[PDB]
């Protein structure tokens, strides 16, 4: 009535990705943004996947002002093995092993399963995509 | 099914029909579904605040709602704060209306509710209409009780204190009425209607004493009502409240004024009988219809002319539009009354004609029209084809106003809530209730009256006092009732003038106009100082009728009879009487004894009186604040002296003592000089008043009075007689005898009738001005106090009464010379109009007898009906002295009980000179229909002469006495007059016999 | 004495919400005591508030009303 289009469409940063989301009694995991290979092929490098881990990384331990512990989800492409496609490369399998014991980049960085932090980890819940 | 499910369905029913189209930039809510319009109106929006205000209140009951309420009370808010804030928008038009009451400076009611501005002219649409602001102000004040914030800051109660004061004067001035079209004609008039007047009595007497800010307030909330504005007003409904307006038998608009939004009309049997009279004319197979003969928006309805031609309304009938809302309504009626039958007949008779939404939801269609093929079909058998349903019931259109309607009568039939959630004001009571409520009905019960009135004696004089004390007679003179003040009127009116007055807006506070005896006989309180007046018939009158004791005693039990028979305030009345030295002027003082001693005595005329002193009754009694000031023969003949020069009057001025030829000498320097003249005492005005005042001192009558119209003074009760002759429906007119005459048949501003009636008086005579004054002021009290005497009066002619009142007083002095009316004292005057005014007996000659009947205008009880009745027997008209009565016209027009015929029978007759044959000629009618509604074999077969029945009665009463007393033929016909109607040989006989005459040929 | 169709809202006698329903909600208030303890809750996402933030509000054990009570009621005459 008012002729309102609505919040336009805009980039969704990593800090908002982070945090669970509730959608309908539904929980979801949205995957950061820069492992996206269908806008740019700056993605398409390992040892680049390694160093945008690690700023932001260091970028969400850095200021985080919203409550609760975070939570990143790092899914494992078919790009990122090697040439015969039978193991991971190099790099991957560094950083898996980095991130593991407890310190990362320049973040402590706390390995598990999804049924582990979903009793401590901060939830959203969305209630304007309600049926009218 | 819990509640939470039938409160969802509601929920979703409101925001799909009722909120969906609301407006945010205003909160108002448009006339029009689709098209996109620009026009709203005020009745449906407040409607539909008032539906979702009851939803909210409904669903209140509940501690987990989600906040449901929240959303319905902020909308309520928003749309009052729209609305308010559109009204305060127009100031000069209010502040306009306060002082001339016009449709120019009416309140506009139309505006767009995109911008909340004016978008058409005044001029087609008339925007006159009080009944919205009434109504408004009641929803308001509910709102407010119920325990909703509206109101902010100080400003708003200044202009609700303005809104009030403006609708004070809704009684007099004429309104368009709820439909728009006022009169059934449509033709561009303005008629006064009841549910307006009720409405705003209702309003009035809800604002009463009310804190505006809610739970806080001290000071600075409170309203102030003038009781002598409701007195009026509920005067004004009961006259009127039988017929809604003149020319209006019923409408259905009665029903919101007598049901569920008023709860205005207290009297059961004639609310009964006014509910059976409306159901069984109004009612329809689909529901009722607005009122008979009404062509509004139907088939033969054309959108090219505004206004309707004359005879078209004839043609109108049998095809009127029908409106299913109003069951909702009696629906509402018998649940506040307990009656469950009323509710499921309704409700049977509402569930077919209901419509349905896509999704099934409940639609309520604006009117029901009939298709052009049973345009003829329909006239002859009422109702038996089947109409079609509007636009706005099918799809795309809606009625947002029938939907609340009905949403908030299904709220009330399901039980969720009870009658007194929704009335927090207790507007309606039941019998048994009805005991000890305030404006209403008093501690005695409905049907008692015993009350009792406190009244203080005070003398002014010591002398006065003393002498007084040793007849026996107590009194006190002011000078040992020190803590207390006695003041005059003035200063409350003054005070009262001081109160509402905004810098900001521009604002004149309460006009300075009277108070009425029931304001001075409450006890004040300015600025911590007791305050205590009497009423303004002791203060000194310029007049001449104040210095004669009877007019005195009678003016006083009749101000004691109005204080007894309307009071209805908590704690008894205080009444003040004061007397001075200069009352008892010798031996005039034996009636002022006989009034004080029965005074004393307890009774005065069945009425219970207490006398005490001053201290003992204002102390334990509640005394209302005022706290808003603390926050802010002769020997001289005109013709002989007129070409004197100036010199000589002058010196004849001053060597002459006779008043009337210093009188004379004033008015003819007066008429030549000017008023600005210097003479020997001073200016001429002044030495006019000092020897008006002299001649009053002297109560010299025919000297008073000639002072009296040389003062161009006026009484300030003319407007209130005039508006109840009009309301009771009796017609005035103001003028001489065998001069022109000025008819008035709507109420007008004082200014008007003064400037006309001095013109008049300055054309033709002097001393008249006082004399019509004086009867006016005599016909009205004995109208208000003896209104049956009157009975049979349209036309009062005040020429016509002195003439005859001259012609009876010159019949009784006979050979005495008869005595000059100017010389009458005033006691003499009414004892004189009181017997002309007698329904008069025989012994008298029958001829004096007819000429003041016929001077009075007397018209037979019931002749309009019978003249009705002969015209639709009478193919061809009736013509007499001249006038013609086309019988097509007034039976295409007109109808049987409606007041225009009345109007119009009356000018034909009103061209009759000799009063007395007026009266034969009403008479022959009256026998001429008598002889024809008893026989209806006999038929005329033209039209008839009366002219040449009453000549052939002439004639033949010349043959009868010729014969018997042997007397020749002698001219005139005045011993006709002289001959009764009824005896031996009356004129009844004759007229049978020339009737008789008539048919047989 | 009322009768059964007014007992709605009454005081000390009846509920708001009828005589034959018991659906009442009561409020509680979560106060912390020390800053670590308060913390630690809060890094398991438990919210508590510690006392020196509710400055303009005062906690007092029942002792306090019970003095008070006992000062209340006092005569010397008799």
């Amino acid at each position: 009535r008012m002729k309102l289009s609505g919040r336009p469409y805009r980039h969704m940063g990593v800090l908002g990705t982070s945090k669970l989301y509730d959608i309908r009694k539904t929980i979801f995991t949205f995957t950061p943004q820069f492992i996206d290979q269908q806008q740019f092929y700056l993605a398409l490098d390992n040892k680049m996947i390694v160093e945008m881990l690690r700023t932001d990384l260091s970028y969400l331990c850095s200021r985080w002002r919203m409550t609760g512990q975070p939570t990143i989800t790092f899914p494992i492409s078919h790009s990122m093995l090697d040439e015969d496609g039978t193991s991971l490369n190099s790099s991957i399998l560094a950083a898996l092993r980095k991130m593991q014991d407890g310190y990362f980049g320049g973040a402590r960085v706390q390995t598990g399963k999804l049924s582990e932090f979903l009793t401590t980890s901060c939830c959203t819940h969305l209630s304007f995509m309600d049926p009218g | 099914e819990t509640l939470w499910d039938k409160l969802d369905h509601y929920y979703r029913i409101v925001k799909s029909t009722l909120l969906l189209y609301q407006s945010p930039t205003t909160g108002l809510f448009p006339t029009k579904t689709c098209g996109g319009d620009q026009k709203a109106k005020i009745q449906d929006s407040l409607y539909c605040a008032a539906g979702a205000w009851a939803l909210a209140l409904a669903y209140r009951r509940i501690d987990d709602d989600k906040g449901r309420t929240h959303e319905l009370e902020h909308s309520a808010i928003k749309c009052m704060r729209g609305i308010l804030y559109c009204y305060m928008r127009q100031a000069d038009k209010v502040q306009q209306f306060k002082q001339d009451p016009r449709p120019t400076t009416c309140l506009h009611s139309v505006f767009n509710v995109h911008t909340g501005d004016e978008l058409l002219s005044y001029e087609e649409y008339g925007h006159l209409q009080i009944n919205a602001v009434s109504l408004y102000l009641l929803y308001l004040v509910e709102m407010i009780s119920s325990g909703l914030q509206i109101i902010y800051n100080t400003d708003e109660v200044s202009f609700i204190q303005n809104l009030v004061f403006c609708v004070e004067r809704v009684y007099r001035v004429p309104d368009f009425g709820v439909w728009e079209r006022g009169s059934k004609y449509n033709n561009g008039s303005t008629e006064l209607h009841s549910s307006s007047v009720g409405l705003a009595k209702a309003a009035l007497e809800a604002i009463n004493g009310f804190n505006l800010f809610g739970n806080q307030g001290c000071s600075w909330s409170v309203i102030f009502v003038d009781l002598d504005a409701h007195n009026r007003n509920r005067q004004t409904l009961c006259s009127l409240l039988p017929r809604e307006s003149r020319s209006h038998n019923t409408d259905a608009a009665l029903l919101p004024c007598i049901s569920y939004p008023a709860f205005a009309l207290d009297d059961e049997v004639l609310f009964s009988q006014t509910l059976d009279k409306v159901v069984r004319k109004l009612k329809g197979k689909y529901g009722f219809k607005r009122f008979l003969r009404d062509g509004y928006r139907t088939s033969l309805e054309d959108p090219n002319r505004c206004y309707y031609k004359p005879a078209e309304i004839k043609l109108f009938d049998g095809i009127e539009c029908e409106f299913p809302i109003f069951f909702l309504y009696m629906m509402i009626d018998g649940v506040f009354r307990g009656n469950p039958k009323q509710v499921q007949e309704y409700q049977d008779l509402l569930t077919p004609v209901l419509h349905h939404t896509t999704e099934g939801y409940p639609v309520v269609p604006k009117y029901y029209y009939v298709p052009a093929d049973f345009v003829e079909y329909e006239k002859n058998n009422p109702g038996s084809q089947k109409r079609f349903p509007s636009n706005c019931g099918r799809d795309g259109k809606l009625f947002l106003w029938g939907q609340a309607l009905y949403i908030i009568a299904k709220l009330l039939a399901d039980e969720l809530i009870s009658p007194k959630d929704i009335d927090p004001v207790q507007r309606y009571v039941p019998l048994k209730d009805q005991r000890n409520v305030s404006m209403r009905f008093s501690n005695q019960g409905p049907l008692e009256n015993d009350l009792v009135v406190h009244v203080a004696l005070i003398a002014e004089s010591q002398r006065l006092q003393v002498f007084l004390n040793t007849y026996g007679i107590q009194t006190q003179t002011p000078q040992q009732v020190e803590p207390i003040q006695i003041w005059p009127q003035q200063e409350l009116v003054k005070a009262y003038l001081q109160l509402g007055i905004n810098e900001k807006l521009g604002l004149s506070g309460r006009p300075d106009r009277p108070i009425g005896c029931l304001g001075t006989s409450k006890i004040y309180r300015i600025l911590g100082k007791t305050v205590v007046c009497y009423p303004i018939i002791f203060d000194l009158s310029d007049f001449y009728m104040s210095q004669d004791v009877f007019l005195l005693i009678d003016d006083i039990k009749n101000a004691l009879q109005f204080i007894k028979q309307y009071w209805k305030m908590h704690g008894r009345p205080l009444f003040l009487v004061l007397i001075r030295e200069d009352n008892i002027r010798g031996s005039r003082f034996n009636p002022i004894l006989d009034m004080l001693a029965a005074l004393k005595k307890g009774i005065i005329g069945g009425v219970k009186v207490h006398v005490d002193r001053l201290q003992t009754l204002i102390s334990g009694a509640v005394v209302e604040q005022l706290d808003f000031l603390r926050i802010s023969q002769p020997d001289v003949n005109i013709s002989e002296w007129k070409d004197k020069p100036t010199h000589e009057i002058l010196q004849k001025l001053n060597d002459c003592s006779c008043l009337a030829s210093q009188a004379i000498l004033l008015g003819i320097l007066l008429k030549r000089e000017g008023p600005n003249f210097i003479t020997k005492e001073g200016t001429v005005s002044d030495h006019i008043e000092r020897v008006y005042r002299r001649a009053g001192s002297q109560k010299l009558w025919l000297a008073v009075r000639y002072g009296a119209a040389f003062t161009q003074k006026f009484s300030s009760s003319i407007a209130p007689h005039i508006t109840t002759f009009l309301v009771h429906g009796k017609q005035v007119t103001l003028g001489a005898f065998g001069h022109e005459e000025e008819v008035i048949s709507n109420p007008l501003s004082p200014r008007v009738i003064q400037n006309i009636i001095y013109y008049k008086c300055n054309t033709h005579d002097e001393r008249e001005a006082v004399i019509q004054q004086e009867l006016v002021i005599h016909i009205g009290w004995i109208i208000s106090n003896n209104p049956e005497l009157f009975s049979g009066m349209l036309k009062i002619r005040i020429g016509w009464i002195i003439h005859a009142m001259e012609y009876e007083l010159q019949i009784r002095g006979g050979d005495k010379p008869a005595l000059d009316l100017y010389q009458l004292s005033p006691s003499e005057v009414k004892q004189l109009l009181l017997d002309i005014l007698q329904p008069q007996q025989n012994g008298r000659c029958w001829l004096n007898r007819r000429q003041i009947d016929g001077s009075l205008n007397r018209t037979p009880t019931g002749f309009y009906d019978r003249v009705w009745q002969i015209l639709e027997r009478t193919p061809n008209g009736i013509i007499v002295a001249g006038k013609h009565l086309p019988q097509q016209p007034t039976l295409s027009d007109m109808t049987m009980y409606e007041m225009n015929f009345s109007l119009l029978v009356e000018d034909t007759l009103g061209n009759i000179d000799q009063p007395q044959y007026r009266q034969i000629v009403v008479e022959l009618l009256m026998v001429v229909s008598i002889v024809l509604e008893r026989n209806p074999e006999l038929e005329f077969q033209d039209k008839v002469d009366l002219d040449r029945l009453v000549k052939e009665a002439f004639n033949e009463f010349q043959k009868d006495q010729s014969r018997l007393k042997e007397i020749e033929k002698q001219d005139d016909m005045t011993s006709f007059y002289n001959t009764p109607p009824l005896g031996k040989r009356g004129t009844c006989s004759y007229l049978t016999k020339a009737v008789m005459n008539l048919l047989l040929e």
